[PDB]
């Protein structure tokens, strides 16, 4: 592998690299606000960053390494805790707003839209003032939802069967080695260091607790079946649901 | 498989 | 606030001396169990457990600084990640298997009584099997078991409670460099341990969820207590 | 009103 035999720097700038583009919505401001629209701007978004998503997943050092159904669980378990921490860090800038894209800025009167999101939106409101007033940086952000996608499966999954689970716990490490250099690098003592370490990665539990809640809002979604899920969703739907 | 397999394979 | 005052020390010996007791559960050896006696002595167990985790979490440095309502948000939060841990804690030495109590040492067959429990059973046993590898230690425990108590809750509601954050931060490293770990292993396991805790939030998310479905049955009888603190999420 | 609010009380 070649994931452990980076320095920092050159994990920062791989990571960097990989970042995917921020995509626009459809959303029409001539066209009036429905729950069943409203939402399918909101899934058919989501639909069009998981493509670029499994192409950035594997340019994630240590990623390419996993065997294929390893890889597929992994994104099956992170990838809605990846669009949402995506989310809050693309809405730092905007207080008591949500980015989904350049086009679709949102509040939470907004979010009254749809019943049952409008918790999700002050939850994930919280999450962005809480990256504004830690002051997050890009290079922690790319070290943070790397750690996601690592992280959020590795406990889900023999044999060995176990190095290939030793193998993720290696690259996390090497992440965690990276956020303390970017942390060392801009000037904070060592107690301030582990400080800020153990407060990005507690932000990573109300994370997962939102991924939880959302998806079950989800699989609510497919039970209505008003609001139209494209079929790569259902299936990151369903894999929860197993 | 998979419509996630595929697009891992490619 | 005294809890910033504490030295790791002092820190460390407040939270072991606030550790709660390790209750039974029936000594009845009608075996096997059926779906009902399974969830009877599970959430019997529990609502006896709450009561006693509530007197230590008024014994977590810095928890009786915060307002009532505040301590209520974070207990209704936080409750079921809590006894995860605790649990997960309790069957580090008993490979395969879970203990609920020295009396309900349970394995994931006897986890199949009840539907969807299998689930979170190897959820449990494959957290406890990671802290067996990592070697936890007790110090190591209940700093994260305050940790999970004052942060779970905290985005839902600040400052005082992030600052006792870190102040048990600040403990685990003590006690990683006490144990002669080197700093860049000091941080690794750091991160390690916290990783650890978003899958308990995951596992208690998805507990939440089969609790609410067994609320929706009226098959067991789950206290008022359990109810409230069960419908706190909903 | 709330157990909770009794324990923690006492
Ligand atoms: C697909 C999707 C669904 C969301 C949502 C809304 C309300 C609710 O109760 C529950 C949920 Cl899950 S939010 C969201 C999303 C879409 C694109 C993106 O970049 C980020 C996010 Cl978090
Ligand atoms: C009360 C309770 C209920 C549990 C449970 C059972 C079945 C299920 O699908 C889901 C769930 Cl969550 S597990 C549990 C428990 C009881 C005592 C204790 O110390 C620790 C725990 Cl985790």
């Amino acid at each position: 592998s070649l994931a452990l035999s980076l320095t920092a720097d050159q994990m920062v700038s791989a990571l960097l690299d990989a970042e995917p583009p921020i995509l626009y919505s459809e959303y029409d401001p001539t066209r009036p606000f429905s729950e069943a629209s409203m939402m399918g701007l909101l899934t058919n978004l989501a639909d069009r960053e998981l493509v670029h998503m499994i192409n950035w997943a594997k340019r994630v050092p240590g990623f390419v390494d996993l065997t294929l159904h390893d890889q597929v669980h992994l994104l099956e378990c992170a990838w809605l805790e990846i669009l949402m921490i995506g989310l809050v860090w693309r809405s730092m800038e905007h207080p008591g707003k949500l980015l989904f894209a350049p086009n679709l800025l949102l509040d939470r009167n907004q979010g009254k839209c749809v019943e049952g999101m409008v918790e999700i939106f002050d939850m994930l409101l919280a999450t962005s003032s809480r990256f504004r007033m830690m002051n997050l940086q890009g290079e922690e952000f790319v070290c943070l939802k790397s750690i996601i996608l690592l992280n959020s499966g590795v406990y889900t999954f023999t044999l060995k069967s176990l190095e290939e689970k030793d193998h993720i716990h290696r690259v996390l490490d090497k992440i965690t080695d990276t956020l303390i250099h970017l942390m060392a690098k801009a000037g904070l003592t060592l107690q301030q260091q582990h400080q800020r370490l153990a407060q990005l990665l507690l932000i990573l539990s109300h994370i997962r607790h939102m991924s939880n809640k959302g998806m079950e809002h989800l699989y609510s979604m497919k039970c209505k079946n008003v609001v139209p899920l494209s079929d790569l969703l259902l299936e990151m739907l369903d894999a929860h649901r197993l | 498989h998979k419509i996630l397999h595929r697009l891992l394979q490619d």
